[PDB]
Formats: structure tokens, C-alpha cells, sequence
RNA sequence: UUCAAGAGGGCGUGAAACCGUUAAGAGGUAAACGGGUGGGGUCCGCGCAGUCCGCCCGGAGGAUUCAACCCGGCGGCGGG
RNA sequence: GGGGACCGUCCCCCGACCGGCGACCGGCCGCCGCCGGGCGCAUUUCCACCGCGGCGGUGCGCCGCGACCGGCUCCGGGACG
RNA sequence: CGGCGACGUCGGCUACCCACCCGACCCGUCUUGAAACACGGACCAAGGAGUCUAACACGUGCGCGAGUCGGGGGCUCGCAC
RNA sequence: CCCCGCGGACGCUACGCCGCGACGAGUAGGAGGGCCGCUGCGGUGAGCCUUGAAGCCUAGGGCGCGGGCCCGGGUGGAGC
């Protein structure tokens, strides 16, 4: 016998999408073909993208995307994201923008239109630009969910200042015996 | 689906996954937050800090609908208006500034959160926050009050 | 030492070891070195490029 | 269930669903130049296991 | 005399019993279908010698030669002409064979058939 | 017979398969792999007057 | 289109048999009869088939045309080869690789034509 | 009698445990079991002078007709 | 309260130019293919048979033998330094 | 390349009986340790044990998305479905 | 500018097919796959069936590592 441990041989990974959705196992064939035939690494990051979950695959709001692709540079390049575009209500000017984005809600794309921008899927992306030149890859925040509050150490232990779960929150809901030094000990 | 659990894949095998030397008793441990201050202290401390004792003062026969008091930040004002309303006062010749009533959208109270465009608008609410008039002001708008 | 056995090679025993059970590592697998283009391709670039190479 | 251009006058919200692939024609996208031309050439020779001799 | 298949390699199987339970010789209540022994002093399951041989998957057969018939052939049922004809095509790799619930006058039709198209039958005498 | 037999679907949700349903009967392929003997229909999207 | 359409019905189809660690799909215009993209015959813009004729004597080769996709009544234009072997099969070959009509079914019509034909001279003793 | 009593009034089918008889085999380390062979037996193989088929050569025979042209129909492709 | 004006989307049209006839289709042409009918009636074509015919593929009903090649292995001779 | 081939033989490592060589203690279970002088088990048939509700948590799939959700009510000949 | 030959195997259920390398103990426990099996519902098989369903029996033929499955013979008599 061999002195090697089997624990980690399997690697654990999206090797496809976990969907059963015609369209995106389409685009997924698209660009499965597209990052083995070509040496460009965004085909690449984008397949493993269109593998991914939907907490892994978080919502890009207008207003990030209009930050992104306003820094030096970017001008005339197209905004892809591997995920939903969302409106966001709290910007007044949208500027012209070139987008590829898996979905876009009904009012961010109408707002996009009007400002004379571009929208295409990632089968124009792919004819548009096939090895993905010009484009700035962008994403939602992936911590930008309500579970990484809950996450890291336990909200009973010394400087953490994670959220613990509780049914209400109110005066009378875990806040007096390990939360104040009057009652008990407070760390 | 039942067909999906891992009952179906627990058949054959003698424990049921429970193990077989501590097995699947009625309640080890106690029934519900039983002994949460004695043999699971370690657990009450470590994820719910603060769960026993009092703290504060009791107020008998709260309503609710009393203290009812709903927020907008300055971010979020102008989406209570029409984009007609606001495209209008951007490209309007004279001074008149279009009045956005919170009261009317479902506020009471104007947060100052965020920036305002560069646009004089006449704000009715409740109650302000000192920055949300200062903010409403340094873009030449006026904040009334409403009972 | 006490679980292996070593010693001195000489050089029919590097020629004998290398050719009849030289395998090389080549893309992290084991391909028996059957042509020369195999250890031309991973170790060109320090000058070995054969067999020969190799053994010296 | 209206149009993509005019939404339903009997749903009162509803707007017809969006593609998020507009041309599903897989053979088609991959026979166009634009694809075709930033390819490499494709590596259909089988090379099977060598008998060391 | 028979039409014979494509090809016809040498069959091997790497073992030609069957994997009868433990202890289903010594009673009629637990039959021979296999079943894991899963107690927690169970010799079969432990793997001492001269016990029963447990089923796993170094048994398997060559993908090349698995399911193949001792005539070279596969086969594939069928209940009426219709699902006959679909072997048109695998003449010589699949034999058809008719359900055991196909009447005698009907399949007497599919035996025709398949000397029609010439695909092999496996039970070509079987109401008569 | 507290089983919760009833499932909730959201309307958007309904509205989607509805739409996706009415788009998959006008695809000959998808009509015949119900099989549905559209063979000598003159036009899948079948439309008849309204006298019928 | 063909390739939304086969994501459909590549395992859910009136048309699939899944038996015996075998498949085959059993739709009017596929040559080999077998669950594949390729051989699909209902999901193509350009389809071949090669059927037994009415009588018990030649082939039908039915190709489908190209204007009337959604029209299935007139879609397919069928015709009747009643000649001997070697002319038959040249007559396939040329309809398949002279209109460039699908080229990659051309061996497939060829050796279904054969069996057909085969089977329709008269069974031995 | 009935289609059937190998449906005969606790009667559709009629499993196993268990028992009787018949047939074959065996038998001083209780039976039973795994691996490997051998012998016998029951069946299977349309077994019993052993496959088909593509082209070419030769011989002996048939038949519309082979190509190319003419007419008509139908498709594929292309057209500023 | 009505009735208007304006704005934003729309629904049909009158129209000129722009990309294409497209996976929305017809008419003409041009090429090609197929089918049907004529003509073509023989050094062409096709059909079935025979030869213990040749070349290809698969493969021999059963039981067997040999040869050379290559892989692995265990040994044995001979010679050189 | 050889031999043999229908009422006697040919092939069928599976399947029935038997013989021999080697190997082989009775399962389940609790247990550090079971073949145990530890417990249950004479045999066979049929039945026989992680379920449903509610509430949480995380993961995954779907739709919409700063929103989302009609679940309670109401409207559609009241009702084969 | 292919043409005395107008011709040239297979493939690619892309959830498919192919190549190369290393590896393979397992209680408690976890996970995946199951064209393993049971019962019922919606679809579908122009499915099967009194010229014989279910069930049961079987020294019958086989397939699968296996769970199991298919086929022959008998019995059975209405559904699968
Ligand atoms: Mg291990
Ligand atoms: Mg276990
Ligand atoms: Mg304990
Ligand atoms: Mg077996
Ligand atoms: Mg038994
Ligand atoms: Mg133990
Ligand atoms: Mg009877
Ligand atoms: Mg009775
Ligand atoms: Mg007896
Ligand atoms: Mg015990
Ligand atoms: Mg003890
Ligand atoms: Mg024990
Ligand atoms: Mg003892
Ligand atoms: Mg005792
Ligand atoms: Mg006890
Ligand atoms: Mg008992
Ligand atoms: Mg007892
Ligand atoms: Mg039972
Ligand atoms: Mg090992
Ligand atoms: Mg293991």
C-alpha cells in the first residue's frame, strides 16, 4: 500500500449548473465551447460564473454598476455581470452604458434604454465579443446578505459583534445577563 | 417527496443513523430550554447573551399605533414624487419649487441619509431630522410642518 | 534509517534505474520517458533535453 | 398577456417574460466568423498509451 | 443457419456463481437475494477467509462485452411489429425478443417481421 | 387530515408556465413529441372563424 | 429552434423508448431511429427520412422544405424511388450531396435505403 | 353435468413451513457453507460436414431499357 | 367638480432614405438534384444461377497443432575489459 | 495447418445430485473484548418501527426585485373534472 | 482554377463520446448514484390481453458487481 490520505482527492465544485433551465444550459454549451477553444481567461471565469448559485450570483444594483465603469478607463467598455441588474431608486442620472447582464429588472432596463445605453444577453456578448475584450467583469457584494451578520464568532464571546438570533428585538429580548456589566458580565 | 429523505437510504442499516451505543432516546438533555442555566449554560452564554434577567422599564397597555412613526431618507424623497415633477422643477425658468408632502407617500419623519440633487423643493412632514433640514436647506428648499 | 536501505550509485546503476523505470512527472502524471521530446518539453529550459542529459 | 412593447390591458401588471438568450441557435453562433475567428485550431488526434518497450 | 452479430468477441466473466446472502442455506425464511451484512461481529462483512464473497465493484464486466448474450448480441423487448422495427437499423447488435405477454397470433406477425428485416429473435418458437 | 394538501404558487409564477405552455404549442416538434397526430393540420397555430 | 427544442425533448418525448440500458426514438423521419440531436427528425429546419413505400416495392425519400416550418401539412415533400439497388442509391446520395441537404445523414439514408430494400426481396428457404 | 369438478356445498387461485409416495444420487468424524475441479443426470443449441456480403473475373440465361437528349412536375441554392 | 392644454407611452396610417430577404414569404430568372412520361432496344444497364475463382470485412460447429513478432519474467552458455 | 462429426456423439465454467483437496465456530446485540458456559432466536406465512403539523436555521432551485406576497375577502351559469 | 472516376466508414442521447495518470480497508456516521423494488395520481406508449391478465410453480435459457430483471414450460381465468 501507498502512505496518502483520501480525504481531499474529490474536489468539491460546480462542474455544471445545479438548474435545470434550457436557456442557461445553452449558454452554458455556448460558452463551454467558447473557453476550451480559446486561451482567454474571462470565458473561463464566466463559465464557472453561469455554474454558480444564486447566493453566489448576487444582485448588481445600477448604481455600483454606474461607479464601476465611471473610473479612468472603462469608457466604451461593456458592463458584464453574471447575475441580475437592479434599479437602484437613490441615483437620478443614468449616462450611456453598454451592458451584458443573465437578467436585468424591467426598470433598470427601461432606464438604461432611455439613457441610450445597450443591453445584450451573453449569446450577443459571445458574438459581440468572443473572447471578451473590452468588457469590465463586474459583481453584486457577496457578503451583502442578511446570513453574514449571523456568521463569524459567537455573539457571546469577547469583541465579536455578530448578530445573534432572536424570534423579536425589543427590551425584553437578550439584553441583560452577558450584555451589561449590571447584570452579571457584559464582554 | 418522501421519496427523497434519507429514510429511504436508512433502510437496512440498524440504527437508523443515531449510532448505536448512545441510540435515539425519548429526551437526554431535557424537554424544550430545559436547564438552559445549568447543562446548557455553555450554550445559553455562548449564542444568546443576555437572555436572563430584566432590564428597563415595563409599560403597560403599549399601543402601538401611538408611538407609529414611518422614515424616508433624502435619498429615497424624491422617488415619492412623479419623474414629470422632478424633470419639470430641473428645467423650470422661475423659481418655483414642486412640493413633495411625506405624509401623503405613508412618512412622518424625514431622515437625512444620502445627498439631494441640486434642486429647491418644498418638503411637508411631521417631524425632520436636524441634518435632513440642513440638507434640504443647502439646496435652497424649505422644510414645513404638518400636525 | 531504519526503514530504508541506501547507498553509492554508480553510473550503470543511474543508466539502469533511469532507463528501465525512468518515468517523469510530466503535468502532475506519470508518462514513461519513451521519447526524448518528454524531457525536452519540462527540463529545455536547464539544458537537458535527452536521456543523456538526464543521467549526467 | 400583452406585448413586449405594451403591457397586458386585462392583467393590470403584467408584462410579458424576458429571454435571457435571444438566439438560441447554438449552430448558427458557433459556424459565425466572429466565433470561428478566435478559436484555436481544433486537436483531433488520439494519443493513446505508449507500450514502454 | 442463425444471422450472426457484427462482432463476436471472447466473453469474459469474472465470476460465473451468484452471490447468494449469508446464511440463506440455513433457513427458508431469508431467501438467496443478497444483502449486506451489516452486524456488528458479521464474519462475511469482516472478510475472514473461506466465507461468502461479498458483491463490489471489481466484479464488473468489460463495457465492451457487458449485457452481451452468449450469441453476441443485446437484447431489447419488444410488444408488438412497431417497437420491432426500431432494431432496423441494429441488425446485427441487438435481437429483439417478444414480451411474454404477447399473444400467440401476434407475435406469429413479429416473427415475420423480423425474418422480414432480418433481426434476430430469441424466443422466435414460443406459442406454437 | 391536517396534511397540508394545498400548495400556494405565485401569480407571476402561474402567469410564466401559462405563457410558457401557449409558446410550446405552436412548435410543431413539441405538439408531435406530445403526440398529438399534427400531421395534415395546415398551420399548428391552428385559428378557426368565428362561426364555430 | 433545434437546440431549444432538443433540450426538451431529449428525455421527455412520446417518441422515446428507455429500455434494456438502451434508448431509441421512434419519430416519423429518423434514420437509425436513435435519441440524438443529429438523427432527431422533428426539431430540424431540414430533415431526411427513408421509409418503406406504400406497396412492398421501392423507398420513399421525404425531405422537408424549407418555407413552411409551422405548416405541417404541406411541410414534407415526399418522393418514390421504385429502381434497382445500385440506381436507388445513387439517386439518395445525389439528393442528399449535390443540394448540400444535410450532408451528414448521407450514409445514414444510404444504409437504411439498403435494409429497406433488403428486406422487400423475398425471404429465403 | 360443465369449457373446467386437476370448480363437488368452508367448493376462485391455492405459496411456504410440514408430511406421504415415486425417481435419481449419497451416507462411520452432526448437518450446512466458500474456493477449485471431476463424475453422473436433466435440459438447451433446427449442433451433426457449419456463416454471410461488397467488388472484380469467367461461363451460362433473361429483361425492361444504361447514358445522353425532349416534355412536365417538385424541391435545394443564389440573385444588385 | 367638469371641460381643456401639456407631457409620457402607445395603436393604426400617409411617406423619403438606412441593414437584410433573414431562421416571415411569394413571382421571375440562373445553376443543381429528384421523379413521371417519351426517345434511346443493345460492346449500355439491371436480375437470378454456376465456378470446390481472386481480393476485402466479420468469422470458423467442435477439438487441437505449429510458426514468427512484441511485452514481462526466470534461467543457461560464450567472450571482452 | 490437422482431426472429428446425427439416433451416437459435440459444446453449454451458470443450474440438479455426488466425490475429493484446501478453507471454514451462529446469527442479531450491548460491549475494551462474543463461537461463548452472556441475552433473543423451533419452523413458515402475512403484518411490523424517524411520520405528519407548527416554528426556526443554513444550503439549493424558481419568479419578481427596493420591493415582494392575496394566504383573508370579493368577482366570474354553481357544481363532470 | 481538383475532375477518364462526381466519390469517400463511424461519430456528437454535448446529462454525449473520447484520451491520459494515480488510486481502491472500514464500525459509528455523512453523501452520491440506482435503466433497484412496492402502491396510487397526472401524461404518454394508435402499449399488452380470453388466440389467455394478475398470481403461483419450474433439474428450462440468460443478463446485471448487486439491488434485481427478462424470456421458455406448466397452472390459472380478467385484468396488467
Ligand atoms: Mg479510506
Ligand atoms: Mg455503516
Ligand atoms: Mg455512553
Ligand atoms: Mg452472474
Ligand atoms: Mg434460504
Ligand atoms: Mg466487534
Ligand atoms: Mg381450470
Ligand atoms: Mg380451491
Ligand atoms: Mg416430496
Ligand atoms: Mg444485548
Ligand atoms: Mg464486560
Ligand atoms: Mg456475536
Ligand atoms: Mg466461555
Ligand atoms: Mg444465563
Ligand atoms: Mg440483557
Ligand atoms: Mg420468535
Ligand atoms: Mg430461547
Ligand atoms: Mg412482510
Ligand atoms: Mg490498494
Ligand atoms: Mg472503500
Amino acid at each position: 500500500g501507498v502512505d496518502i490520505r483520501h480525504n481531499k482527492d474529490r474536489k468539491v465544485r460546480r462542474k455544471e449548473p445545479k438548474s435545470q433551465d434550457i436557456y442557461l444550459r445553452l449558454l452554458v454549451k455556448l460558452y463551454r465551447f467558447l473557453a476550451r477553444r480559446t486561451n482567454s481567461t474571462f470565458n473561463q471565469v464566466v463559465l464557472k460564473r453561469l455554474f454558480m448559485s444564486r447566493t453566489n450570483r448576487p444582485p448588481l444594483s445600477l448604481s455600483r454598476m454606474i461607479r464601476k465603469m465611471k473610473l479612468p478607463g472603462r469608457e466604451n467598455k461593456t458592463a458584464v455581470v453574471v447575475g441580475t441588474i437592479t434599479d437602484d431608486v437613490r441615483v437620478q442620472e443614468v449616462p450611456k452604458l453598454k451592458v451584458c447582464a443573465l437578467r436585468v429588472t424591467s426598470r433598470a432596463r427601461s432606464r438604461i434604454l432611455r439613457a441610450g445605453g445597450k443591453i445584450l444577453t451573453f449569446d450577443q456578448l459571445a458574438l459581440d465579443s468572443p473572447k471578451g475584450c473590452g468588457t469590465v467583469l463586474l459583481s453584486g457584494p457577496r457578503k451583502g446578505r442578511e446570513v453574514y451578520r449571523h456568521f463569524g464568532k459567537a455573539p457571546g464571546t469577547p469583541h465579536s459583534h455578530t448578530k445573534p438570533y432572536v424570534r423579536s428585538k425589543g427590551r425584553k429580548f437578550e439584553r441583560a445577563r452577558g450584555r451589561r456589566a449590571s447584570r452579571g458580565y457584559k464582554n | 417527496p418522501s421519496r427523497l429523505r434519507k429514510t429511504r437510504k436508512l433502510r437496512g442499516h440498524v440504527s437508523h443513523g443515531h449510532g448505536r451505543i448512545g441510540k435515539h432516546r425519548k429526551h437526554p438533555g431535557g424537554r424544550g430550554n430545559a436547564g438552559g442555566l445549568h447543562h446548557h449554560r455553555i450554550n445559553f452564554d455562548k449564542y444568546h447573551p443576555g437572555y436572563f434577567g430584566k432590564v428597563g422599564m415595563k409599560h403597560y397597555h403599549l399601543k402601538r399605533n401611538q408611538s407609529f412613526c414611518p422614515t424616508v431618507n433624502l435619498d429615497k424623497l424624491w422617488t415619492l414624487v412623479s419623474e414629470q415633477t422632478r424633470v419639470n422643477a430641473a428645467k423650470n425658468k422661475t423659481g418655483a419649487a414642486p412640493i413633495i408632502d411625506v405624509v401623503r407617500s405613508g412618512y412622518y419623519k424625514v431622515l437625512g441619509k444620502g445627498k439631494l440633487p441640486k434642486q429647491p423643493v418644498i418638503v411637508k412632514a411631521k417631524f425632520f431630522s436636524r441634518r435632513a433640514e440642513e440638507k434640504i436647506k443647502s439646496v435652497g428648499g424649505a422644510c414645513v410642518l404638518v400636525a | 534509517e531504519p526503514y530504508i536501505a541506501w547507498g553509492y550509485p554508480n553510473l550503470k546503476s543511474v543508466n539502469e534505474l533511469i532507463y528501465k523505470r525512468g518515468y517523469g512527472k510530466i503535468n502532475k502524471k506519470r508518462i514513461a520517458l519513451t521519447d526524448n521530446a518528454l524531457i525536452a518539453r519540462s527540463l529545455g529550459k536547464y539544458g537537458i533535453i535527452c536521456m543523456e542529459d538526464l543521467i549526467h | 398577456y400583452g406585448t413586449w412593447r405594451k403591457a397586458a390591458s386585462l392583467k393590470s401588471n403584467y408584462n410579458l417574460p424576458m429571454h435571457k438568450m435571444i438566439n438560441t441557435d447554438l449552430s448558427r453562433i458557433l459556424k459565425s466568423p466572429e466565433i470561428q475567428r478566435a478559436l484555436r485550431a481544433p486537436r483531433k488526434k488520439i494519443h493513446r498509451r505508449v507500450l514502454k518497450k | 443457419a442463425a444471422l450472426r452479430p457484427l462482432v463476436k468477441p471472447k466473453i469474459v466473466k469474472k465470476r460465473t456463481k451468484k452471490f447468494i446472502r449469508h446464511q440463506s442455506d440455513r433457513y427458508v425464511k431469508i431467501k438467496r437475494n443478497w444483502r449486506k451484512p451489516r452486524g456488528i461481529d458479521n464474519r462475511v462483512r469482516r472478510r475472514f477467509k473461506g466465507q461468502i464473497l461479498m458483491p463490489n465493484i471489481g466484479y464488473g464486466s468489460n463495457k465492451k462485452t457487458k449485457h452481451m448474450l452468449p450469441s453476441g448480441f443485446r437484447k431489447f423487448l419488444v410488444h408488438n411489429v412497431k417497437e420491432l422495427e426500431v432494431l432496423l437499423m441494429c441488425n446485427k447488435s441487438y435481437c429483439a425478443e417478444i414480451a411474454h405477454n404477447v399473444s400467440s397470433k401476434n407475435r406469429k406477425a413479429i416473427v415475420e417481421r423480423a425474418a422480414q428485416l432480418a433481426i434476430r429473435v430469441t424466443n422466435p418458437n414460443a406459442r406454437l | 387530515t391536517w396534511r397540508r394538501w394545498h400548495r400556494r404558487v405565485n401569480t407571476t409564477q402561474k402567469r410564466y408556465a401559462i405563457c410558457s405552455a401557449l409558446a410550446a404549442s405552436a412548435l410543431p416538434a413539441l405538439v408531435m413529441s406530445k403526440g398529438h397526430r399534427i400531421e395534415e393540420v395546415p398551420e399548428l397555430p391552428l385559428v378557426v372563424e368565428d362561426k364555430v | 429552434s433545434a437546440h431549444l427544442q432538443w433540450m426538451v425533448v431529449r428525455n421527455c418525448s412520446s417518441f422515446l423508448i428507455k429500455r434494456n440500458k438502451q434508448t431509441y426514438s421512434t419519430e416519423p423521419n429518423n434514420l437509425k431511429a436513435r435519441n440524438s440531436f443529429r438523427y432527431n427528425g422533428l426539431i430540424h429546419r431540414k430533415t431526411v427520412g427513408v421509409e418503406p413505400a406504400a406497396d412492398g416495392k421501392g423507398v420513399v425519400v421525404v425531405i422537408k422544405r424549407r418555407s413552411g416550418q409551422r405548416k405541417p401539412a404541406t411541410s414534407y415533400v415526399r418522393t418514390t424511388i421504385n429502381k434497382n439497388a445500385r440506381a436507388t442509391l445513387s439517386s439518395i446520395r445525389h439528393m442528399i450531396r449535390k443540394n448540400k441537404y444535410r450532408p451528414d445523414l448521407r450514409m445514414a439514408a444510404i444504409r437504411r435505403a439498403s435494409a429497406i430494400l433488403r428486406s422487400q426481396k423475398p425471404v429465403m428457404v
